[PDB]
């Protein structure tokens, strides 16, 4: 028996065989909270360098 | 698919947006040059300075 976070794939599934998924798969994102400090240097942004 | 090249993303004024402004100064640089000539000919005609 294999048992991990292993994604069925069509690949895999040539050379083994897969039960019922039972969790579902997804791809998503780490963030940290938005620090919304103003840039130290903000004062000079109105033209360019 | 391409609606506008954006390009800017600062949204800092840069020298091609802001080249309209840089044309007064160049008026006034021209125009006190020609002034300049103006008085530098009738010092040839005034007989007095």
């Amino acid at each position: 028996i294999g048992i991990s976070a292993l994604t069925i794939t069509p690949d895999r599934e040539n050379v083994v065989d897969f039960t019922t998924r039972y969790m579902d798969y997804s791809v998503g994102v780490l963030l940290r909270r938005a620090e919304k400090t103003v840039d130290m240097f903000a004062c000079l942004a109105p033209f360019d360098l | 698919y391409s609606s506008v090249d954006t390009k800017q993303k600062g949204g800092a004024l840069d020298i091609k947006s802001f080249a309209g402004v840089f044309c007064i100064l160049a008026a006034g640089i021209v125009l006190s040059c020609f002034i300049a000539m103006l008085e530098t000919w009738w010092n040839k005609r005034k007989g007095s300075r």
